[PDB]
RNA sequence: GUGAUUUUAAUAGCUUC
RNA sequence: GAAGCUAUUAAAAU
């Protein structure tokens, strides 16, 4: 429940990400699926909380 | 002290025992025999010798050694003749004849510890936690610290590179003795001495030192017997790269490279110059160039030795040799022959240099060669791979990303209310679509640098295709004709540059029968390059692997169907037999599968395991092989030119070609092209081969004293003397090898995946193969090294295979009988669900086919202990009644609809 | 099917004219006839006619050993660097390669060169 | 810009029985 | 209806 939800969530995020015309920005696209691909391989709460945040604070920057 | 003294004679030198006093030593060591009783390499004990170690001035052990041998007094007066004639060689070490108490003694001074058999078993027989000869012979030699080892996962060639540099190191060794053994045969021949050459008779400085066994004949008519020193000693030369020394000049590995010229690419002098340098006394004849072979085994014998030779020539004198041909006047770039790495110089037979005009197969063969597009593009320089950047085709570089997979948040919020997904389930989320970087597809085309070129053991080989053939005996092959062909989905990419015009529906639409036939008559006689476009895949998996597939052009794929499709059609047609490919698994099909492995095996243990980077690491001379016997069902349909012009049209598009990704051109170093139209069945081909050969090895490595069963022990000894020393194929012990086994290593097989059913007291014994003579196989075969993590085992026949196709078995029953269901991941499923690749497809309204699918898939699991396993299977019935619901067939959500799709009657 | 197939016959021709457009028959000529029959690998046609170059780049080390200044030399040539690109197609100077830039540049660099 | 092969399901049409 | 065939779409395996 914890995990899957995080999961979910950095899913439809590196998504909204996509449609808004970031791959265009090669060093922020880097760093978006490095950010999304270490989320969905993360195994505890503790550190996956901190990459969702962070990911996060890319859309808020836009 | 009296007879270290002895010993010691006119050398000086300062010895010390080794051993208990004046005794026999008792050393374990590999050997290579042939006795009328026992034959086979193996390791077995020497107590006929006594050691002397030797030290130097300041008193510290060397690795000089005294060695003194005591046998017959025949012996003695014999040996003492032989060596007497050959004295005067420089690659025989020194002998110095004696008796001490009055027992003969025969001295051999100043010798190694090890031998060349020693190091070939080392390498050839690898295991990871006996690896003391091997360890030692390094620190021993410099070729690398004693802190190496301490190194985790030093001895892969994928996770540690370096090994690769420190095998090398011993080249110039190996390169040593094989000049010292061709200068002992030549003063063999010279003297008129017959006798046969064995690695173990071999110290590694080169030097010779057993003569008990050569007879002696009139001078000038000496025989020097070589064929099983050379054939066991040929894999390890590629492995330590003995010829890299060949590319300076005067052959000296501190003098300057060789400026070969870059308009050269004949090189038959310099390799029939190698040849007769370093395989001179080698009794069968050698062909340059295959062309002029005269049989499949004889290509397979001659690319052997191409593929070692070729190192040491420039790497830009491969590929297509172009030319200038001048259509109507106008002057255009087009390829003529072709210089293969396996194969030699193929020159096309049906080249005509003033065209008056070009019809639609001509435009078609000019527009699928290379040729043109390689000369009108710009030079590339790549530093982000290290494979051969051949060209640019366009002004940009064209970087590719992967995008996210969408989410289905209807079907996640019903599983979440229906109590999935909870903390602690054993049932979790593992399968996402994964997401990738521009430099992806060039990262992952960069893994073929794990294609090393790997010579075989050609004796071993020859016998190993003969029984594989067996396998394949039961099916009908041959060419058919451009009606015949069947199409299965006509709306799929030409390949470049024809995917810029339409689909592969048009040209199959524009061209028709007679000139289709036209094309593939003409492929018959001439070579046809085509250039492969490198595609990313977009598909659910549980690692982040940016998997990549080969896209043939329609010029490559339409003449190799019409040169393949029966005899694929036919396999797949087959039921009950090795390869299982067209099986399907649904009303029985797995049960009836698992009963024909399982035969009547006598101790029945089940083994199974899948190839580390299949494609990648896969060896050109076993490529060759696997299309050599696909293409052995043509005996009457086509002659010998026209099937080696087939085999060269093969390797030239789908081996080692021209690579498109991102506008640019790279040269496939080899292996498998995920793309072709006979991947699965070159696939299954090799798996077999592979496994063969593991049991041939593991029978000739068992030593023959220790064999309790006279049938078996007899088969081991005919299986070694047709092996090494007999030539011609010999039917009857092919048939004999074929039925034991059958008998005892039963197979079933699909591509890379296989399950295996054996005698396990024949396992135990050193009969049959096992997953540690797998792991030795592959080591000096494929240049990987397999870990338990590809390998399982049950010694159980209840539970069944644990793995193969990605389902696991289950003994339920099913009305009155037991059957077995495989039932695959339900992570899988749930993410399959969950995670889609198109938008539209979220609606669940609009798509009920893929939950009806993926029930059906999903159906298994209703018969698993586990519980919460089973209750995936309700999940996609209890969704798809509201799909029908929120739409508005009761049949779909009834369980006996996917009940009656696992039951024998159809 | 008739006049389906009229219309990429046309299109065939078509580029195998523009790409002869682009060789470089000053050049080509002399290769083709200096070879003992005409016959030459293709693997060398670029290498010994080619007129421009593009390199790629990984990072600032590789670039400082491959295309270090204005004018390096490969394949016994000697190429001026005309034009340097990062990966989102933007120009990029000359200047600002260097040890402190390199983080705020975006690998890779595709530098475009001619033949001297 | 999206490969080769195998099995299965669904809708629709057609001809046989 | 029994079965066969053609077309489109979808899921899985390698
Ligand atoms: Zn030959
Ligand atoms: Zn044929």
């Amino acid at each position: 429940s914890k995990m899957s939800d995080v999961k979910c969530t950095s899913v439809v995020l590196l998504s909204v990400l996509q449609q808004l015309r970031v791959e265009s920005s090669s060093k922020l696209w880097a760093q978006c699926v490095q950010l999304h691909n270490d989320i969905l391989l993360a195994k505890d709460t503790t550190e996956a909380f901190e990459k969702m945040v962070s990911l996060l604070s890319v859309l808020l920057s836009m | 002290q009296s007879f270290l003294n002895r010993v010691c004679g006119v050398s000086a030198a300062r010895l010390t025992p080794c051993g208990t006093g004046t005794s026999t030593d008792v050393v374990y060591r590999a050997f290579d025999i042939y006795n009328d009783k026992v034959a086979g390499f193996a390791k077995f004990l020497k107590t006929n010798c006594c050691r002397f170690q030797e030290k130097d001035e300041d008193d510290n052990l060397i690795d000089s050694y005294f060695v003194v041998k005591r046998h017959t007094f025949s012996n003695y007066q014999h040996e003492e003749t032989i060596y007497n004639l050959l004295k005067d060689c420089p690659a025989v070490a020194k002998h110095d004849f004696f008796k001490f108490r009055m027992v003969p003694h025969i001295s051999r001074q100043r010798l190694t510890k090890y031998t060349m058999a020693d190091l070939v078993y080392a390498l050839r027989h690898f295991d990871e936690g006996n690896c003391d000869t091997l360890k030692e012979i390094l620190v021993t030699y410099n070729c690398c610290d004693d802190d190496y080892f301490n190194k985790k996962d030093w001895y892969d060639f994928v996770e540690n590179p370096d090994i690769l540099r420190v095998y090398a190191n011993l080249g110039e060794r190996v390169r040593q003795a094989l000049l010292k053994t061709v200068q002992f045969c030549d003063a063999m021949r010279n003297a008129g001495i017959v006798g046969v050459l064995t690695l173990d008779n071999q110290d590694l400085n080169g030097n010779w030192y057993d003569f008990g066994d050569f007879i002696q004949t009139t001078p000038g008519s000496g025989v020097p017997v070589v064929d099983s020193y050379y054939s066991l000693l040929m894999p390890i030369l590629t492995l330590t790269r003995a010829l890299t020394a060949e590319s300076h000049v005067d052959t000296d590995l501190t003098k300057p490279y060789i400026k070969w010229d870059l308009l050269k690419y004949d090189f038959t002098e310099e390799r029939l110059k190698l040849f007769d340098r370093y395989f001179k006394y080698w009794d069968q004849t050698y062909h340059p160039n295959c062309v002029n072979c005269l049989d499949d085994r004889c290509i397979l014998h001659c690319a052997n030795f191409n593929v070692l030779f070729s190192t040491v020539f420039p790497p830009t004198s491969f590929g297509p040799l172009v030319r200038k041909i001048f259509v109507d006047g106008v002057p255009f770039v087009v390829s003529t022959g072709y210089h293969f790495r396996e194969l030699g110089v193929v020159h096309n037979q049906d080249v005509n240099l003033h065209s008056s005009r070009l019809s639609f197969k001509e435009l078609l063969v000019y527009a699928a060669d290379p040729a043109m597009h390689a000369a009108s593009g710009n030079l590339l320089l790549d530093k982000r791979t290290t494979c051969f950047s051949v060209a640019a085709l366009t002004n940009n570089v064209a970087f590719q990303t992967v995008k996210p997979g969408n989410f289905n948040k209807d079907f996640y919020d019903f599983a979440v209310s229906k109590g999935f997904f909870k903390e602690g389930s054993s049932v979790e989320l593992k399968h996402f679509f994964f997401a990738q970087d521009g430099n992806a597809a060039i990262s992952d085309y960069d893994y073929y640098r794990y294609n090393l070129p790997t010579m075989c053991d050609i004796r071993q080989l020859l016998f190993v295709v003969e029984v594989v053939d067996k396998y394949f005996d039961c099916y009908d092959g041959g060419c058919i004709n451009a009606n015949q062909v069947i199409v299965n989905n006509l709306d799929k990419s030409a390949g470049f540059p024809f995917n810029k015009w339409g689909k592969a529906r048009l040209y199959y639409d524009s061209m028709s029968y007679e000139d289709q036939d036209a094309l593939f008559a003409y492929t018959k006689r001439n070579v046809i390059p085509t250039i492969t476009q490198m595609n990313l895949k977009y598909a659910i998996s549980a690692k982040n692997r940016a998997r990549t597939v080969a896209g043939v052009s329609i010029c490559s794929t339409m003449t190799n169907r019409q040169f393949h499709q029966k005899l694929l059609k036919s396999i797949a047609a087959t039921r009950g037999a090795t390869v299982v490919i067209g099986t399907s698994k649904f009303y029985g099909g797995w049960h009836n599968m698992l009963k024909t492995v399982y035969s009547d095996v006598e101790n029945p243990h089940l083994m199974g395991w899948d190839y580390p980077k299949c494609d990648r690491a896969m060896p050109n001379m076993l490529r060759i092989m696997a299309s050599l016997v696909l293409a052995r069902k043509h005996t009457t349909c086509c002659s010998l030119s026209h099937r080696f012009y087939r085999l060269a049209n093969e390797c030239a598009q789908v081996l080692s070609e021209m690579v498109m990704c991102g506008g640019s051109l790279y040269v496939k170093p080899g292996g498998t092209s995920s793309g072709d139209a006979t991947t699965a069945y070159a696939n299954s081909v090799f798996n077999i081969c592979q496994a063969v050969t593991a049991n041939v090895n593991a029978l000739l490595s068992t030593d023959g004293n220790k064999i309790a069963d006279k049938y078996v022990r007899n088969l081991q000894h005919r299986l070694y003397e047709c092996l090494y020393r007999n030539r011609d194929v010999d039917t009857d012990f092919v048939n004999e090898f074929y039925a034991y086994l059958r008998k005892h290593f039963s197979m079933m097989i699909l591509s890379d995946d296989a399950v295996v059913c054996f005698n396990s007291t024949y396992a135990s014994q050193g009969l049959v193969a096992s997953i540690k003579n797998f792991k030795s196989v592959l080591y000096y075969q494929n240049n990987v090294f397999m870990s338990e993590a590809k390998c399982w085992t049950e010694t159980d026949l209840t539970k069944g295979p644990h793995e193969f196709c990605s389902q696991h078995t289950m003994l339920v029953k099913q009305g009155d009988d037991y059957v077995y269901l495989p039932y695959p991941d339900p992570s899988r499923i749930l993410g399959a669900g969950c995670f889609v690749d198109d938008i539209v497809k979220t609606d669940g309204t609009l798509m009920i086919e893929r939950f009806v699918s993926l029930a059906i898939d999903a159906y298994p699991l209703t018969k698993h202990p586990n519980q919460e396993y089973a209750d995936v299977f309700h999940l996609y019935l209890q969704y798809i009644r509201k799909l029908h619901d929120e739409l508005t067939t009761s049949r779909y959500w009834e369980p006996e609809f996917y009940e009656a799709m696992y039951t024998p009657h159809t | 099917s008739e006049d389906k197939r009229a219309k990429v016959t046309s299109a065939m021709q078509t580029m195998l004219f523009t790409m002869l457009r682009k060789l470089d028959n000053d050049a080509l000529n002399n290769i083709i006839n200096n070879a003992r029959d005409g016959c030459v690998p293709l693997n060398i046609i670029p290498l010994t006619t080619a007129a421009k170059l593009m390199v790629v780049i990984p990072d600032y080390n590789t670039y400082k050993n491959t295309c270090d200044g204005t004018t390096f030399t490969y394949a016994s040539a000697l190429w001026e660097i005309q034009q340097v690109v990062d990966a989102d197609s933007k120009i990029v100077q000359l200047s600002e390669i260097s040890m402190d830039n390199s983080p705020n540049l975006a690998w890779p660099l595709i530098v475009t060169a001619l033949r001297a």
